[PDB]
């Protein structure tokens, strides 16, 4: 028998590398022109929102082996 | 306010050539905060402005690497390696550093090319137009070069002048010719007392005009 | 996809006043200062000022200080911009862009006396019986329209290439133009060619099938 939960894993360096991709185009877009000094901040706060979300995403495929 | 100088005004370039624009402003550029945004636009006609460079050197989102920026304080130049049809349009400097932000005036970029003889299409008033009461002929002189042209009407072989409108358009961003309309507008029973009508372009590429015609009874 | 989305038109009369829109999608509103620039006809580009849409916090071009207000509605993710006592100097296209790197189509704002009118679309089909080239000219007139713009395309945009739209010439308060495409003599009439013309200060388009003269 193989590990079914090992395929859980697959596709989460490539979702995160994603995620982290998404925030540094926002830090870059900030820093094109003159903004509201929490531009940068905004776009840290949506990357925690979808590593936190591809994390509970891996915890439900898990258990939907186990 | 800070001045934004361009120059030059006009730049008219073969294509697979290079191109330089330089903007002088009236104070440094550099921000307290160590940043200088100096900007970089493209419009072309009838289109929003886009950015090409951000931050004096920084090439913006779908822009080639034909492109670049450098300079520092008050004196910035953008270049471009090697000119493409697609280039043309008005190139604007724009200051975001102090307020309010400012624009240089704009530097047209022309393309250069080999001449060309424009194409002559004549329509007949649409039978739609005429149930309204009016008359419209068309002629259209299509993608020639250079831009100056020369267009004469004639119904019934005589030189008619009254009631010619014509219309330029830009340069083109694919063969970088131009184009020009010519429309005569007369009611429908005026139009209804002739039969032959003609429009003719002259134009540098020959000292024979180009003749395009059609009778209103054929 | 950045989208910030202005309507094609504005007219209104002298001493009136208008609201202008941009409405923002594909990314968070509040997250970027949003700017408002003018270009009259043939000129250059001229920066009114900016909002900062999280505290409507606004930096304004003092040239505008009577003429232009910048407010936000965090409800519809929409700037708007507010031009008051209105002359024949304020007509214009007025642009909102996102920073520097993303544009509005701009609003083209007509401000005069005159009443807005849908244009007459009409087909100009080869009057020549019925014979061609290797290459074939079609076109269409679009007359008696106001105010700017028009946008027309051929086959809903699928024809893009040999396609020349005429700037319009206004004469007694309307507008006329003309867009001429160019295409092989083998795909027509054998296949379709329409114009699509859109008025947007009517809300009318209209779609307009080229026919072999009869």
């Amino acid at each position: 028998k193989y590990s079914k939960i090992k395929e859980c894993f697959d596709s989460l360096a490539d979702d995160v590398k994603s995620l982290v991709e998404k925030s540094e185009t926002s830090y870059e877009e900030c820093s094109k022109d003159k903004n509201n000094p929490h531009c940068g901040s905004e776009g840290t706060r949506e990357l925690d929102e979808g590593l936190i979300e591809r994390e509970q995403k891996l915890s439900d495929c898990i258990v939907e082996k186990r | 306010d800070v001045v934004m100088t361009q120059t030059p005004l006009t730049l008219s370039v073969t294509i697979g050539q290079p191109a330089s624009i330089a903007c002088k402003s009236s104070q440094s550029l550099l921000d307290s905060d160590g940043k200088t945004y100096l900007n970089w636009l493209l419009q072309r006609p009838g289109q929003s402005p886009k950015r090409l460079i951000y931050l004096v050197s920084k090439l913006d989102s779908g822009v080639p690497d034909r492109f670049t920026g450098s300079g520092s304080g008050t004196d910035f130049t953008l270049k471009i390696s090697r000119v493409e049809a697609e280039d043309l349009g008005v190139y604007y400097c724009w200051q975001g550093t102090h307020f309010p932000y400012t624009f240089g005036g704009g530097t047209k970029l022309e393309i250069k090319r080999a001449d060309a003889a424009p194409t002559v299409s004549i329509f007949p008033p649409s039978s739609e137009q005429l149930t309204s009461g009016g008359a419209s002929v068309v002629c259209f002189l299509n993608n020639f070069y250079p831009k100056d042209i020369n267009v004469k009407w004639k119904i019934d072989g005589s030189e008619r002048q009254n009631g010619v409108l014509n219309s330029w358009t830009d340069q083109d961003s694919k063969d970088s010719t131009y184009s020009m309309s010519s429309t005569l507008t007369l009611t429908k029973d005026e139009y209804e007392r002739h039969n032959s009508y003609t429009c003719e372009a002259t134009h540098k590429t020959s000292t024979s005009p180009i003749v395009k015609s059609f009778n209103r009874n054929a | 996809q950045v989208q910030l989305q202005q309507p094609g038109a504005e007219l209104v009369r002298p001493g009136a006043s208008v609201k202008l829109s941009c409405k923002a999608s594909g990314y968070t509103f509040t997250s970027y200062w949003m700017n408002w620039v003018k270009q009259r006809p043939g000129q250059g580009l001229e920066w009114i000022g900016l909002i900062d849409p999280s505290d409507s916090e606004t930096h304004y071009n003092q040239m505008f200080k009577d003429k232009a207000t910048l407010t936000v509605d965090k409800s519809s993710s929409t700037a708007y911009m507010q031009l008051s006592s209105l002359t024949s100097e304020d007509s214009a296209v007025y642009y909102c862009a996102r920073g520097g790197t993303y544009w509005g189509q701009g609003t083209t704002l007509t401000v005069s006396a005159a009443k807005t009118t849908p244009p007459s679309v009409y087909p100009l089909a080869p009057g020549s019986a019925a014979q061609t080239n290797s290459m074939v000219t079609l076109g269409c007139l679009v007359k008696g329209y106001f105010p700017e713009p028009v946008t027309v395309t051929w086959n809903s945009g699928s024809l893009s290439s040999g396609v020349h739209t005429f700037p319009a010439v206004l004469q007694s308060d309307l507008y006329t133009l003309s867009s001429s495409v160019t295409v092989p003599s083998s795909t027509w009439p054998s296949e379709t060619v329409t114009c699509n013309v859109a008025h947007p200060a009517s809300s009318t388009k209209v779609d307009k099938k080229i026919v072999p003269r009869d």
